[PDB]
């Protein structure tokens, strides 16, 4: 999952995990909205 | 400043400390002459003293209000 | 400045409001004195009319509890 | 300008609004707008006779290459 | 003053002959153990000396303090002023306890509330909650004719019944509660010679100019 | 007065009122058995025996063979390495009250273990080890509102069935009490379950950097910089040559080196000095060029006056020439900025209340800025970000910022300010800018957006002017004259630099990190005159009293100029001293043990 | 003619030249005084430190007891 605000790629494990993983915080905000 | 009580004769000798005890705050003083007694008041303590020339046998005489309604 | 008989009737004002800040006063023969704060002055004048009033003295510091000795 | 020779009028001063035709120097004085960019050091320090190109002049005036009018 | 440098008592029996080495200095308590400590430490419940002799069953059994205090049950004293003001001045709220703050009378000259405070009388009728209860601000009583200020020396306040000395008027603070005693102090002359004009229009005494 | 004399106490500062008396008892003894007895016949309390205050004016009370058989406590007094009792309280009291550093070593300090719980007691929040019966008593026993984690009541369950998520204890009647492993914090909904915390957002956590991870962080050095550690801990080092200190005052400016402690002449003779700046090394020839602002004196304009700098070892051997960008009609240029990447410098002026843009070499000047300014000083330009900023210390204090096409303006800070003269960015942690005050006389920073407002340095002594470099923020007191250091956080204490002068003006850090020069230009030559920048971006635009061409939005009306070249600067190095010829064309008369052209070969 | 610029800080100027003061003038004390010699119009003058005076009109002694040179 490449969150906007860094440009990294993060493991999609990490999406949907209440855990604030990059900055921006795409892969719970953004994903599980 | 020092919350004594000092007396001197008038040629200016044998100046001593008569009072130097539970004077919280005084304000004025006077002497009779005639009895030898020293009357001062004193504004925390909000009372009249009275005592000897010497400084000895304090007492209060008035205390708390005067007229009859307390005012 | 004002005087009253010995029980507090027949009041008469010596000086009436024009004074800055008396502290202490004394008599002696028509004369009454005074020492006043805001002047930081000895004062003089007569006892019953106030007129003929004159300084007597100028200090630095605050004047208390004038007595005339006699 | 001191009028007193104490100097006590021009003392605890704030310099006066400038009228719709003066002009503001640097430190706070006014003058009339026809003396801007006239070549003449009017403020004192010069603050009158700068960014001459960069503005106009009244029709009456002729303009520099260096923006100054006469 | 027993034991000490100094005679104080005409007979003489201030310094006896078997009397300790005095190890502190004049108007200071010594303790048993050679520690010196202030006159006010003398039995205030909190022990301050090494051996806490200060607190001694002994010297604090009859133990008796001034006009202007008053004496909890635990033997400690306080100002007067400090009963029954929901404040913890004694150890065991002996100030406070409700009983006393229900039964006790103030001194005369002075003002009770439901709260169980006494005031000053001048106090009762100033707009100011000085109760806590507002006991001491009877509106109905306080807007009667009774509480009339002083017009030889008191300014009444515009848009309240509080009446404040003419010497608080425009002296620089809030005296009135609405401001109404610093309006126009412009129109406010000075005496003629005891006063300084300020740069704002408060008159001072002449005597504080360049006091630093 | 005379009745404090020969009664025990020393009372004259010298004890003279003890030091000569008669014996006191029948043996020749000054004082009671009770009390010790100073040699000069000072009597003193017993306990005061050797507890590190120097009771006995003599010093009869701090005598080492007394001092080691004074019974002694740890948790009130314990034994220094050299038999001294040291006071419990001076222990890591940051002194050394003993000649070892023993009363402020880290291991009497701290705590061995900080007092783990066991099976007994409970964790709370986070290690509040009190006994464990404060477990879903539905009290909050602890003091941190963290006592009851869980307690969902009912005696039948264990959360090992997987009803908490980690490191539950057993409820007594209710099954699960599970406070957070540590690295988390319960979320509001679903406490059982525990959220990782962002420990990168914290300020001041690392020198440069962090790595938020899974219940941990890990922080390390950007490009360019060395993983070092203190005494204290992290420091990332900047690679190459130590950094310089530059200092402008009303004659000349002069170097320094942070490494070496020797100062440098570099520019003299020059008069009104007011800011400088510079700009590293654009030709890669060695030399970087440093701009500066010159005051308006008397009745004559002031000037924009730009010169080469050696980046190597040089002095006395290289003459400095000067040259003047011919901004005319200059008066207070007190703010002075280099934009590296875009090629433009901006400054602004006191008295004129704007400001101006130009390229490097004086040409196309533009007003940028030119209403509601009433002071404006000490500009500051982000490339990188596409923002520029400004102060202004006039009747009423703000800082703003905008972008630097002139777009954009707005308020950062305009409560709590006081002449804030001058401004700083730190480009490592996360563009946050840095002001001085002088009436409030602290040193505050703030996000870039204006947000987190902190006060990094308190009671400042009146600081002039920042920079900001290597985990250290430098600033000038200006009536002291002297420079100053702390790290850049706020943490730790003050250090003196150096002291120059009350004519010091401004200190501008000199290395070429302070500017990363590998931040690529957003032009495409396809604007005539300035190419400014903004975020993410470029924008053409014309020089001042010109507009665009109708119908176009890079070309306008105005005539262009040819760049104005730089005179070929003294590159002598090494002590070789610089020349004039016929041509006047600067040549080395190189000294012993180099070769080359100027000095370049060994 | 300007010779150099310093910091506002500059408080005197100062010649340090072995001519600026005669370096070969005599000293024409003769090791009467017991404290200071001071020098008059053609001689010198003893004297004594500050508060003690000279013991009875000897003219070279102080009551002050004199102290070592510090090198
Ligand atoms: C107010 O001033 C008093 C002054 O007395 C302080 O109180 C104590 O003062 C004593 C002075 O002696 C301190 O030291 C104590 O000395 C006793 C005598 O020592 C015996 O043993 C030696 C052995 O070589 C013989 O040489 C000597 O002749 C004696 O026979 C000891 O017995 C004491 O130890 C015991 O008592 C103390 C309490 O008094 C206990 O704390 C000990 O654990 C032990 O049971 C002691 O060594 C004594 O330290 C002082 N008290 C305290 C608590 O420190 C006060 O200190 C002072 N005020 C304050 C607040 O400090
Ligand atoms: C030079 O001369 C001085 C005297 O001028 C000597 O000082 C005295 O020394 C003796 C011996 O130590 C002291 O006497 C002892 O004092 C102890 C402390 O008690 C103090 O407090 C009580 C109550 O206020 C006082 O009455 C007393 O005077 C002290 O101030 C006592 O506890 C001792 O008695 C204990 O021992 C006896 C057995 O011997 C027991 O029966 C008792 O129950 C008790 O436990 C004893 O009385 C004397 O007080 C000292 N005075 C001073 C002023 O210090 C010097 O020692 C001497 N020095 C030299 C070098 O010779
Ligand atoms: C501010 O102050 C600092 C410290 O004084 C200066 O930094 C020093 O500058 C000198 C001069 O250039 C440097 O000297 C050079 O050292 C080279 C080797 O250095 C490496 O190895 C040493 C081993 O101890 C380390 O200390 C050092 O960190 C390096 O790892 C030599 O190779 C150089 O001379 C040789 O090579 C040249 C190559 O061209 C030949 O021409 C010579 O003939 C010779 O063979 C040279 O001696 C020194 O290393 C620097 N030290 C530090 C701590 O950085 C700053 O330059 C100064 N800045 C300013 C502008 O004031
Ligand atoms: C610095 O001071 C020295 C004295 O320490 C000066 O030298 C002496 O100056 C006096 C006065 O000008 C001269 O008289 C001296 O010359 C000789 O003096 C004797 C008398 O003592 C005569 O009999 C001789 O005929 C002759 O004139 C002279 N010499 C000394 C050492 O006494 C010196 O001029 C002066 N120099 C400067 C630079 O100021
Ligand atoms: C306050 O000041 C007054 C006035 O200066 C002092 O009055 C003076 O008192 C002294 C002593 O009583 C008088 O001295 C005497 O004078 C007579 C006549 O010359 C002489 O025979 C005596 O031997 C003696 O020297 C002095 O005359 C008198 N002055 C006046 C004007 O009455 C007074 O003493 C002062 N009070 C205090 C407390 O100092
Ligand atoms: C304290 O001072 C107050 C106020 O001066 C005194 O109050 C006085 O009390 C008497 C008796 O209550 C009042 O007389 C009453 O007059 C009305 C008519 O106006 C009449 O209807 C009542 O029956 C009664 O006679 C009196 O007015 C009042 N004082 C004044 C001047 O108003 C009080 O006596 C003083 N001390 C005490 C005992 O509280
Ligand atoms: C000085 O400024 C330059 C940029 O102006 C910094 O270099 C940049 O470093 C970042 C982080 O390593 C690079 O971002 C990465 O880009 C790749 C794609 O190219 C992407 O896959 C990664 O996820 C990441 O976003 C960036 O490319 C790089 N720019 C260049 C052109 O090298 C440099 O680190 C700065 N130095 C300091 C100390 O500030
Ligand atoms: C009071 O002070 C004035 C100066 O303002 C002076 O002229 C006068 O003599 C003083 N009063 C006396 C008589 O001491
Ligand atoms: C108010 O003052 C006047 C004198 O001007 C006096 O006669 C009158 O009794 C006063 N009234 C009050 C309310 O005291
Ligand atoms: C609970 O925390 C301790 C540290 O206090 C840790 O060692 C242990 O592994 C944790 N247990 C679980 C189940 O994560
Ligand atoms: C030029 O400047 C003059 C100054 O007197 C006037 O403001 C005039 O109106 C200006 N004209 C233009 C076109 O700017
Ligand atoms: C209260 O007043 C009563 C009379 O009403 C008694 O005098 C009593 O002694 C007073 N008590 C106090 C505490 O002043
Ligand atoms: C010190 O003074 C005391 C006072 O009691 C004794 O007289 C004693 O003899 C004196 N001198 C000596 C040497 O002890
Ligand atoms: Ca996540
Ligand atoms: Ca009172
Ligand atoms: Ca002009
Ligand atoms: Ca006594
Ligand atoms: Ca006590
Ligand atoms: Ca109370
Ligand atoms: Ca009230
Ligand atoms: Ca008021
Ligand atoms: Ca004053
Ligand atoms: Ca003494
Ligand atoms: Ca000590
Ligand atoms: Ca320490
Ligand atoms: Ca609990
Ligand atoms: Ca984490």
């Amino acid at each position: 999952f490449l969150c906007p605000a860094e440009g990294t790629c993060i493991p999609s494990s990490w999406v949907c995990d209440e855990d604030k993983d990059c900055s921006d915080g795409a892969d719970e905000q953004q994903n599980c909205a | 400043e020092k919350q004594i009580i000092e007396r001197m004769f008038l040629n200016k000798t044998n100046r001593e400390t008569i009072i130097n005890h539970r004077l919280r705050r005084a304000e004025s003083l006077a002497v009779d002459w005639v009895s030898r007694k020293l009357y001062w008041l004193d504004a925390i303590l909000d009372c009249l003293f009275v005592s000897d020339l010497e400084g000895r046998h304090r007492k209060m005489i008035a205390q708390h209000c005067v007229d009859a309604n307390n005012t | 400045i004002e005087f009253s008989d010995l029980e507090g009737h027949h009041r008469h004002t010596v000086y009436d409001g024009s004074l800055p800040h008396p502290f202490a006063l004394t008599i002696f023969e028509d004369t009454v004195f005074w020492t006043d704060w805001n002047t930081r002055t000895v004062e003089k004048g007569n006892k019953y009319d106030g007129s003929g009033r004159v300084v007597l003295v100028n200090t630095t510091h605050k004047p208390f509890d004038i007595h005339v000795y006699h | 300008t001191d009028d007193c020779g104490d100097n006590s009028d021009e003392e605890n001063c704030v310099p006066r609004e400038c009228s719709e035709s003066e002009f503001r120097c640097a430190d706070q004085q006014c003058i009339p707008s026809r003396w801007v960019c006239d070549q003449e050091n009017d403020c004192g320090d010069n603050s009158d006779e700068r960014d001459c190109e960069m503005k106009t002049c009244h029709p009456e005036h002729f303009q520099c290459t260096s923006g100054h009018c006469v | 003053w027993k034991c000490d440098g100094q005679k104080d008592c005409s007979d003489g029996s201030d310094e006896p002959d078997l009397c300790p080495h005095r190890f502190c200095r004049l108007g200071q308590f010594q303790c048993r153990d050679g520690n010196c400590t202030s006159p006010q430490a003398l039995c205030n419940a909190r022990q301050d000396c090494a051996d806490g002799s200060d607190e001694d069953r002994v010297l604090c059994e009859h133990h008796r303090c001034e006009s202007n205090e008053w004496q909890c049950a635990n033997k400690r004293c306080i100002p007067q002023s400090w009963q029954c003001d929901s404040v913890n001045d004694c150890l065991d709220n002996s100030d406070e306890d409700t009983s006393h703050c229900a039964s006790r009378t103030c001194r005369p000259g002075q003002f009770k509330c439901n709260n169980g405070r006494c005031i000053p009388q001048s106090w009762k009728c100033d707009v100011d909650n000085d109760c806590g209860d507002y006991s001491d601000e009877p509106i109905d009583e306080c807007t009667t004719a009774a509480y009339n200020c002083d017009n030889h020396t008191e300014f009444s306040c515009k848009t309240n019944y509080r009446c404040i000395p003419q010497w608080a008027v425009c002296n620089g603070f809030d005296d009135c509660r609405d401001n109404s005693d610093e309006q126009g102090c412009e129109s406010v002359p000075c005496h003629p010679s005891g006063d300084f004009r300020c740069a704002n229009h408060h008159c001072i005494p002449l005597r504080w100019k360049c006091d630093g | 007065p005379k009745a404090l004399a020969c009664d025990g106490r020393a009372d004259c500062l010298d004890a003279s009122d003890e030091s000569a008396c008669p014996t006191r008892f029948p043996n020749g003894t000054y004082c009671p058995a009770a009390m010790f007895e100073c040699k000069n016949h000072v009597c003193i309390q017993s306990f005061w025996i050797c507890d590190g205050e120097n009771d006995c004016v003599d010093g009869s009370d701090e005598e080492i063979h007394l001092c080691f058989n004074i019974p002694c406590e740890s948790p009130q007094r314990f034994r220094c390495d050299n038999s001294r009792c040291v006071y419990g309280h001076q222990l890591c009291n940051g002194v050394d009250d003993c000649g070892d550093g023993s009363d402020e070593k880290e291991e009497h300090c701290r705590k061995p273990t900080h007092k783990p719980c066991t099976d007994t007691e409970y964790k709370c929040s986070n290690g509040n080890c009190i006994s464990q019966h404060y477990v879903c008593d539905n009290v909050n026993d602890c003091g941190d509102l963290s006592d009851e984690t869980g307690c969902n009541l009912g005696d039948n369950r264990t959360c090992a069935e997987n009803i908490c998520e980690q490191n539950c204890t057993q409820l007594s009647s209710g099954g699960f009490i599970c406070s957070c492993r540590p690295g988390f914090k319960p979320s509001t909904l679903d406490k059982n379950s525990c959220q990782d915390i962002n420990e990168c957002e914290e300020f001041g956590i690392c020198p440069q950097s962090c790595r938020n991870s899974k219940g941990s962080y890990e922080c390390f050095c950007v490009d360019g910089f060395k993983s070092m550690s203190t005494h204290y801990g992290e420091r990332c080092a900047a690679d190459g040559s130590p950094p310089l200190l530059l200092l402008p005052e009303n004659v000349r400016i002069r170097k320094y080196n942070t490494s070496s402690e020797k100062f440098s002449e570099y520019l003299e003779e020059e008069e009104h000095i007011q800011t400088i700046d510079y700009d590293w090394d654009p030709e890669h020839i060695g030399l970087s060029v440093v701009y500066y602002t010159v005051l308006a004196q008397g009745s004559q304009f002031g000037a924009i006056k730009r010169a080469y700098i050696p980046n190597f070892e040089s002095g006395s051997n290289n003459p400095i020439r000067e040259v003047d960008l011919g901004l005319k009609y200059l008066m207070q240029p007190d703010g002075l900025a280099v934009d590296w990447v875009g090629r433009h410098i901006y400054w602004s002026d006191a008295k004129s209340q704007r400001i101006e843009v130009a390229t490097l070499d004086g040409r196309y000047r533009k007003w940028l800025i030119t209403t509601q300014l009433d002071q404006p000083a000490a500009i500051a330009v982000n490339p990188k970000l596409g923002l520029m900023f400004w102060t202004d210390q006039g009747k009423q204090p703000k800082i703003e910022s905008a972008w630097m096409n002139g777009e954009h303006r707005s308020v950062l800070v305009s409560e709590n300010l006081g002449w804030p003269n001058g401004l700083s960015i730190d480009y490592l942690n996360d563009d946050r800018v840095y002001w001085s005050d002088s009436k409030e006389d602290v040193i505050e920073a703030i996000k870039y957006d204006g947000t987190d407002r902190r006060l990094i340095i308190n009671e400042a002594m009146k600081p002039f002017s920042l920079d900001i470099f290597e985990d250290k923020l430098y600033w000038v007191a200006k009536e002291k004259g002297e420079v100053w250091r702390q790290n850049k956080f706020g943490k730790e204490n003050k250090e003196k630099v150096l002291v120059v002068n009350p004519w010091l003006t401004q200190v501008r850090i000199f290395h070429q990190l302070r500017y990363n020069q590998s931040v690529s230009n957003p032009c495409k030559q396809v604007c005539s005159h300035l190419c400014l920048l903004r975020p993410g971006g470029y924008s053409c635009a014309c020089p001042q009293g010109s507009d665009f061409v109708t119908g176009s939005t890079v070309q306008c009306d105005a005539a262009s100029e040819l760049p104005v070249t730089m005179p070929p600067p003294c590159r002598c190095m090494h002590g070789g001293n610089c020349y004039f010829d016929e041509n006047e064309l600067p040549k080395c008369k190189c000294s012993s043990g180099y070769s080359g052209e100027y000095c370049e070969v060994g």
